């Protein structure tokens, strides 16, 4: 079960035979080598990722894989708040639900349908026998079954230690078998003391025992539009991305421009940020919060552009009780904040820091 | 009852001042003006802002950091009075400091003190205050 | 037994052990019920004082409201909201004055009314229950004046505004018997009732005086609205009852607290709220003590307790404290509450054997009154 | 201390003491407390024109003096030397001689909070 | 051995026998001089406080000050005025929040100016004295902002009005040393200087880091304005001293309270007011006692008294009271104030001695907060 | 000698021959069958007098000489604050200088000058013996002397005890000899812890030895004119009685509409009232006291009148913090006041009292 499953995902991960084209696979967007994100220049940097009609690019910022497999399954909890799910709007329910879209996304990996990906797996023995043994005979030439079996590998695939090793810095200080430093343990402090620790731990309160930063709920920060990634989108200059409002069930008006609060693992190196990647430097995505808070000029005005931050792509249901904390991060918490931040990379990841 | 002793925390009794968690709490323990532990009471606003302190817990000897959260909005209630000072910096570390209004981000600009919760946010150690 | 706050670390212990999560938050009051006790800090004339909202079967704080300046505070029998009249000034005890009263949702606490009282028109006097007053039906206070003659405000609570100030003979206190009627004690020794409309000289009538000019009637008397009935002690420990059901007053026969022997051993009444009367059970509960004749005003070491129809004698409690203030649930099996000023503390009594139950302490300054909702 | 319940014994010896033979109907502080003094008000605060009057014994000569207090009004109660005396107290309805009301009226600036009281004489009683 | 109030009957009962008439009337406080002492009661952080106004050689209370919620009093050395920036509240302690100053007539204690501060930017902390100060020509007062950054905000007691808050960095505490400038304590370790012109931003310099990230410096340091002096205990009483006289900051040689010994056997600094400065003497007081590292708000029951210029001991007093804070009058032979929060009451002690000549009781609720004035 | 002056002013106080036309002498205006004050009807009722001219009305009502002599003499204390003298206004300074001003006004007894005045003493022989006797022989011839004289007898004999004897029930209840009405005790009551106190006792504090109901002092009330006796007195229509400011010396405004706090001493029984004699009825002088604290339309109204009280005469310099009390008489207090300050009538005069409501 578990072992096999997750080796025929990690086969189809890397298997470029899953696109129209044969010229991508999910590695090529999610690569390992930079924590399953998209080391690739498009139009609009590395914003939003090409498609392999090597063309089309997305309206958002591929996210990390990274500890993704901690997420709950899309739900609705007593308070009312939404939480779990995969996407930056929530609208797949877990990992294999997530699974099959990329495939037969046009605008990635342009599958026609469920049958020409089953067509591939075929033309491939070693599908034929990885498959078999782990879903029964004649699989592959069931679509439908196939295209289902090829997502529960991946998602087992992605649910693998590998993909959520714990192994970072942050990991090692709280196991007792490291020391933060000075500045990390200021950051660690200030994260959890101030607005942060609102939206980007998974408890209220307690110890979380695989802490990853993040509660699962949507929040609406009040994002401008990256223009040059929403022009290479080609979605349009009139076009609104309302985030959890666009999954289908989701009907509550107040859920417009909301997003899921990312895992902040690995943040420091799955560089651009936010849902629409707007935001190049991650000191940036941090002196965003100060534009709720501090009443100094400079608060107002983006620094990676000189200009102001913009008016929010969705200018209703801020998040305003936890983004107007009434405090500001001055450049030393902000620094101590990045130096925080930097501890949560795994392990594999710890050279890329630069 | 000698206030220059080391404080001995105990496990047993949260509306008393020698309870684990009250170990950096100045004011009044919610728990005695109709809040609990970790909630406000009624007609009070609870701030987002925080101040942090590790606290031994006598029971499994765990340090665990406490996030306290002032209820604002009231006047001080008068009830279990309480004040701990362990790892309490001064002011300019604002983040260890307890002679502050924390009161932060409480709803409708609530700023005047009535009581403190004392909840738990993290299983951490500090280098200034550690067991 | 196990107190409240070991219950609570025992709990947290748990939660804490069983990784337990919870949103901190603010708390609801559980709903107003029959043991449900508020206590008044007058808090010895400061300017700001508080109010202690009290669940008396777990004698445990359940909430509190903030007044300012020897606010006058109601309780709607029904539980539906409670309410003050209160006085602020712009500068904590100078400047301008605004009177005002709020009213309260009884679980959050939260004000859903905020009515100014025009013309800084309340009168400022140690908190005596009477002189502020809910009707019936909840939708009116009535408010008394002492300045510049003795006088009554009408505030609509429904519609959220004052509505005037009624003009009244030289008269104490506000017994409302009706949406549109109150009775008033008079210097002449008779009530007034007063029958108001929305403008015109109100309807008074004076009973007849019920009392010679020498017999001092206290300045608590207990007043059940459900009951119409008034209990006004003298300083002797004399009862006046005066049924006020049927809409008139009616003279019941007056009751001697305390016997001859002990009226000749120097028993007399004292402390503030010194009467409480249980309305289904018709029982007078009395604060007495021997004391000099003009130490009416200091504690009181004892309840006696006495049937209102025959004023016989059916308990003298040894309240083991310096009570001066009593009240009771209104509720079957009642509780005794007993409230010294001194220790700032509530004690918590079986009303039925005496026996104190548990107690709360640490309720402010100078704490002086108890007020519940008669429910039932 | 005291017997709160025994009679109320004046002197007058002390002035600050809640048995000062003046103040044997005081209710509230000794303006004597907070930098008034016996007959006047502390800095800032507004002398009342109201008062309320008790006959209070003299044991020093013997004699029955009218004391009609007076507030000094426009601040927050003093919080030194509480008193409370009721000789001859009556209630409410009697106000002449009644002092749990706040007897602030004519104060300056319309003050109306309570202070302090002051034990001034004004007559001979019988 | 006779005391003011006997004092005061046995006067009055001369009058009364002679048939002196005097006119009840509003007093006038006695003319601010050197034992003037202002006690101040942050109560515990209830929403409204007091100052007590005390004749320190008396040990009589000549008058008292109304505040809001933490107010900072302030004290003109000259003793022409006093002042505080206070917070009220439109509801006690909900709604609208007003900021302000008030400057009162140090004689009638009339306020003589009520000025709003916009925006309510007070720092509402526990009374920190340096979190709000008399610039030297007592024209200006600057208080010091948290929220949403570090600020200074700067007030006109001249032309009664706010002008405007000064952005600084992450700093604390303001010591005035000039009309236009004030320094600050800094995270960093630094102590910032502020200048500010009529307009612009200020122009900051820092000094070097004067102490370890592990070195803490108390949120009560003594600082005599007309000296200069910045006197700064950190929690094991090494005494860090700042000559800010020359208008820049010189650093003087720091200094022990207690004996490396001492230390050793867990003597440590405690309590609110930990340090007092005499500035003709040039001498430090701390408040210190045996007590835990992290017990250092306690109350201390021994004063140590230490040359600023050398740091040899001058005197150990057994303070016979638990102690919160201390002062000292500036004037020769100096009282020592002793004010203990617990007992809440003012000690006032021979400062050569340490003898207590007499006590002030009744002092608020929490009193923790001594200030006088340097009029020599 | 103290005997003898007193007697020597009993001769003058009632003898009209200090009158020009001889029709008038103190007693015709101080008449003793009415506590010292004028019976007679003018054409202001007993608003004003009338003089020896049959014609002449003051612009003042004829005050009593009772208890006039526990008055000091006129001066400024230490609080600025003038007390004392006599007239409404303070002008005379004691007894004796306001003695000799009836002789020589000529809206009262009208005698041209003192030598007139001298002239007739020494046509009496009685006069010349008394005189002669008590301020030694040709006295009578001295105009100066004479006037001065007469001046000091008339003072003497208004200091004795006939004029103050302090024999009202008041006083004898003060002694012990007996009680208050339950009325008088509440109206002594109510006037020693109401506003009444601040004015009309002699004291601050403390007991007065002989209480004439009164502290000496200057303040206006805020009367209005007293329209037909200020016709009769034949003043203008534009004339402003400015009470203590018109004293010679007296130049500071805030003196403007203030006159001497009369003592209340046979108060029931020398009506009109006030400077003016505007208000008939003792009690009107009491309700007049409410247009400052009630908030009720009557407080505003003379109930003589059915009109408003009337616009100050002067309407700057009002006793605002004394009279706005912040507590209105009810008319239970009212009757009490009436009750009490009918206490204060003399033992001679209580006959009086009867017709006057009742006593
Ligand atoms: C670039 C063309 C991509 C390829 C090829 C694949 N993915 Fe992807 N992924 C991409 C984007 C732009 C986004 C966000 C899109 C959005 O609407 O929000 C994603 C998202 C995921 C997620 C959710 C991660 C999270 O919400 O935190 C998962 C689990 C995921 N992708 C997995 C995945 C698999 C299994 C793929 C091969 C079939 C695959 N991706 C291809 C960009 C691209
Ligand atoms: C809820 C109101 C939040 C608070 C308070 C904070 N963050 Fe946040 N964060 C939140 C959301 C919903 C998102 C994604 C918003 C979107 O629409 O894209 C984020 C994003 C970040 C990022 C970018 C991470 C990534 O792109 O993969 C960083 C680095 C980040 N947040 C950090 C952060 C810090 C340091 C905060 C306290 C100052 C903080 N956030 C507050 C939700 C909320
Ligand atoms: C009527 C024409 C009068 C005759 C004759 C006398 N007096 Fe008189 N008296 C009269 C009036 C109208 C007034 C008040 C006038 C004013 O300007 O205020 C007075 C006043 C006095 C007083 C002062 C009393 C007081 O102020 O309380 C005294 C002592 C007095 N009068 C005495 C007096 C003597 C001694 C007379 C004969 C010489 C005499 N009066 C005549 C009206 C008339
Ligand atoms: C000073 C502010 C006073 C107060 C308070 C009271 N009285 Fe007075 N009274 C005062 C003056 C200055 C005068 C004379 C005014 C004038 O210009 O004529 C009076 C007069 C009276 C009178 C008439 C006496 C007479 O004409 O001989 C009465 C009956 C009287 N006053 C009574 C009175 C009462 C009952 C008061 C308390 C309600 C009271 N006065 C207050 C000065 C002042
Ligand atoms: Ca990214
Ligand atoms: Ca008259
Ligand atoms: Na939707
Ligand atoms: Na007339
Ligand atoms: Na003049």
């Amino acid at each position: 079960a578990d072992d096999a499953l997750a080796a025929l995902g990690a086969q189809l991960f890397v298997d470029p035979a899953l696109s129209r084209n044969a010229t991508q696979s999910c590695a090529t967007c999610h690569d390992p080598a930079r924590a399953f994100t998209d080391p690739r220049e498009g139009k609009a940097g590395l914003a939003v990722s090409v498609g392999d009609d090597g063309q089309s690019h997305g309206d958002r910022n591929t996210p990390t894989l990274g500890y993704a497999a901690l997420v709950p399954a899309f739900h609705r909890d007593a308070n009312g708040k939404y939480k779990g799910g995969q996407f930056w709007d929530g609208r797949a329910d877990d990992l294999k639900q997530q699974a099959g879209q990329p495939m037969l996304n046009p605008v990635e990996m342009a599958m026609p349908d469920r049958a020409a990906v089953a067509a591939r797996l075929r033309d491939d023995p070693a599908y034929r026998t990885g498959f078999e043994a782990l879903f029964g005979k004649g699989v592959l030439d069931d679509p439908e079954r196939a295209f289902d079996a090829a997502a529960e590998a991946l998602a087992a695939y992605q649910a693998t230690g590998e993909f959520s090793p714990f192994d970072s810095k942050y990991d090692r200080v709280m196991r007792g078998e490291e020391k933060f430093t000075p500045l990390e343990e200021f950051g660690y402090t200030v994260f959890i003391t101030w607005n942060c620790r609102l939206c980007h731990m998974q408890r209220k309160q307690g110890v979380a025992e695989r802490e990853t930063f993040t509660n699962f709920e949507y929040h609406n920060i009040g994002l401008p539009v990256n223009e040059t990634a929403r022009e290479a989108s080609g979605l349009g200059a009139d076009h609104v991305d309302h985030g959890l409002l666009a999954r289908p069930g989701i009907e509550d008006p107040a859920q417009s421009g909301r997003f899921k609060v990312p895992s902040l693992r690995n943040v420091a190196v799955t560089g651009p940020y936010m849902h629409n990647g707007v935001f190049t430097d991650l000191r940036t995505a941090i002196l965003f919060y100060n534009k709720y808070t501090s009443r100094r000029p400079e608060a107002k005005i983006n620094p990676e552009t000189g200009a102001p931050w913009g008016e929010p792509e969705v200018a209703r249901n801020l998040s305003l009780a936890e983004l107007q904390s009434g405090l500001m991060l001055d450049d030393g918490r902000v620094d101590a904040l990045v130096a925080f931040l930097e501890t949560l990379t795994d392990r594999r990841y710890e050279p890329l820091l630069e | 009852t000698d206030p220059r002793a080391k404080w001995v925390p105990q496990d047993n009794d949260i509306q008393a001042c020698d309870y684990w968690r009250h170990c950096s709490i100045d004011g009044n323990i919610c728990d005695c003006s109709g809040g609990s532990l970790t909630n406000c009471p009624p007609g009070t606003k609870l701030a987002t802002a925080s101040w942090v302190a590790s606290c031994y817990n006598p029971t499994d000897g765990q340090s665990y950091l406490i996030a306290y959260r002032d209820c604002c909005g009231y006047n001080v209630s008068g009830r279990c009075p309480c004040l701990n000072t362990e790892g309490e910096l001064p002011v300019y570390r604002p983040e260890f400091a307890n002679d502050i209004i924390w009161c932060f981000g409480a709803e409708d600009d609530a700023m005047t003190y009535h009581c403190t919760i004392s909840p738990i946010v993290g299983k951490a150690s500090h280098h200034h205050h550690h067991h | 037994q196990e107190t409240q706050g070991q219950a609570a670390a025992r709990a947290a212990a748990a939660d804490l052990a069983a990784g337990q999560d919870d949103e901190p938050r603010i708390l609801e009051a559980p709903a107003p019920d029959a043991r449900r006790v508020y206590v008044n800090d007058p808090a010895h004339f400061a300017a700001v004082t508080q109010q202690f909202v009290i669940d008396g079967e777990a004698g445990r704080v359940i909430g509190m409201i903030d007044g300012g300046f020897l606010p006058n505070p109601v309780v709607a029998d029904d539980g539906s909201f409670i309410a003050h009249a209160s006085t602020v000034f712009s500068r904590i005890a100078r400047g301008e004055r605004t009177d005002y009263v709020e009213v309260f949702d009884p679980v959050t606490l939260l004000p859903t009314a905020d009515i100014e009282l025009p013309d800084a028109p309340r009168f400022l006097v140690g908190t005596y229950p009477w002189m502020t007053s809910l009707t019936p039906d909840g939708k009116t206070l009535l408010f008394y004046q002492f300045s510049p003659a003795p006088a009554v405000g009408v505030v609509d609570l429904e519609g959220k505004a004052f509505k005037r100030m009624l003009d009244v003979p030289d008269c104490y206190h506000i017994f409302p018997t009706a949406p549109d009627t109150f009775f008033m004690h008079c210097r002449d020794g008779s009530l007034a009732k007063v029958a108001f409309g929305t403008e015109g000289t109100p309807e008074i009538t004076h009973t007849e005086v019920f009392h010679p000019e020498d017999e001092f009637l206290i300045n608590h008397p207990a007043y059940s609205q459900k009951a119409g009935r008034l209990v006004w002690p003298t300083y002797t420990g004399k009862i006046h009852q005066i049924d006020l059901s049927s809409g008139d007053a009616k003279f019941l026969p007056a009751v001697e607290a305390l016997t001859e022997a002990e009226r000749a051993d120097g028993w007399r009444p004292g402390g503030w709220q010194q009467v409480a009367y249980h309305r289904a059970l018709d029982r007078i509960y009395l604060l007495v003590d021997q004391r000099d004749e003009w130490r009416h005003k200091t504690a009181s070491r004892f309840v006696v307790v006495l049937d209102a129809k025959t004023g016989e004698r059916l308990a003298k409690f040894e309240m083991g404290h310096e009570i001066d203030s009593i009240n009771v649930s209104q509720d079957e099996k009642p509780l005794l509450y007993a409230l010294s000023t001194g220790d700032k503390t509530l004690y918590i009594h079986d009303a039925e054997s005496g026996e104190e139950l548990r107690s709360v302490n640490q309720l402010g300054h100078g704490p002086q009154v108890i007020t519940t909702a008669d429910m039932g």
